[PDB]
């Protein structure tokens, strides 16, 4: 049994960390509406810019 | 608010050009297009796309693939449709719809589109007068006769519009290809025509225009 490396199996998040920063504004294409062609356009509940 | 105020007669030849541009009124910039709209002789609304005012070109029709395509001028708050390549069935309205009223809430009327072969003389008109002698009372019936337009279009009224009122006219009829029309215009016993009376008439296709005085038969 020569003594080599090996990614363990134990999911223990110390001594480990992941970049958690902040969550990017999605893009939405698919909010606003063109009502009969024109601008009746809807939100349906987001932070929609 | 949005009315797209359609163009007039845009005459085609076979394999020629069709061209509407609507001013629309109510030209907007902010949330939303003027839908324009095709009009066959049966099939109600046809819809050309979604297109601004002030958005300015026409997201066009679908299954409207062959001549049409949408254009307009956006800084004028103005759409038109353009269908070069003219066919035989190229005939029909046009419209645009303005998004206030927040659906396609400002309908175009319709631009009369024609493309087609015919005769080649702009329409000629003439008065059409009452009954020989006298042919006058509470109303006198003069009138303009404009008939003989070809291409389209030719433009008659009787009594022009001042002695217009209180006017029956009867439609354009169809010999051969040739559009005739007649507008009898009622004048009074001094509005015509004991007065003034006169129609008139409109051809560029030959490049004039002609009135006719609608006075009494006498």
């Amino acid at each position: 049994e020569l003594p080599c490396s090996t990614y363990a199996q134990s999911t223990a998040a110390t001594a480990e960390e992941i970049e958690v920063h902040m969550p990017p504004d999605t893009p939405d294409r698919t909010l606003m509406s063109q009502q009969s062609g024109n601008v009746k356009i809807t939100v349906n509940s987001q932070t929609v810019r | 608010q949005i009315q797209l105020v359609q163009s007039g007669r845009e005459v085609k030849n076979p394999g020629e050009t069709v061209k509407i541009s609507c001013k629309a009124s109510g030209y907007t910039f902010t949330e939303y297009p003027m839908l324009w709209v095709k009009q066959a002789p049966g099939k109600g609304f046809r819809w050309m796309g979604l297109i601004y005012t002030n958005t300015g070109e026409p997201t066009y029709a679908e299954e409207f693939k062959g001549r049409f395509v949408f254009s307009l001028e956006i800084s004028a708050s103005t759409a038109y449709l353009q269908i070069n390549n003219l066919t035989n069935e190229d005939t029909a309205t046009y419209f645009c719809v303005r998004d206030y009223f927040i659906s396609l809430d400002y309908w175009g009327q319709g631009t009369t589109l024609t493309v087609s072969s015919a005769k080649t003389t702009a329409p000629s008109v003439y008065p059409l007068a009452p009954v020989c002698g006298g042919t006058t009372g509470s109303s006198v019936t003069l009138g303009c006769l404009v008939k003989g337009y070809f291409p389209e279009p030719v433009t008659l009224t009787w009594n022009s519009g001042s002695l217009s009122s209180g006017v029956h006219t009867f439609p354009a009829l169809l010999q051969s290809g040739l559009y005739t029309l007649s507008s009898s215009v009622t004048v009074t016993s001094n509005t015509w025509p004991s007065q003034t009376i006169t129609c008139n008439v409109a051809h560029p296709a030959s490049s004039t225009k002609v009135d006719k005085k609608i006075e009494s038969r006498r």
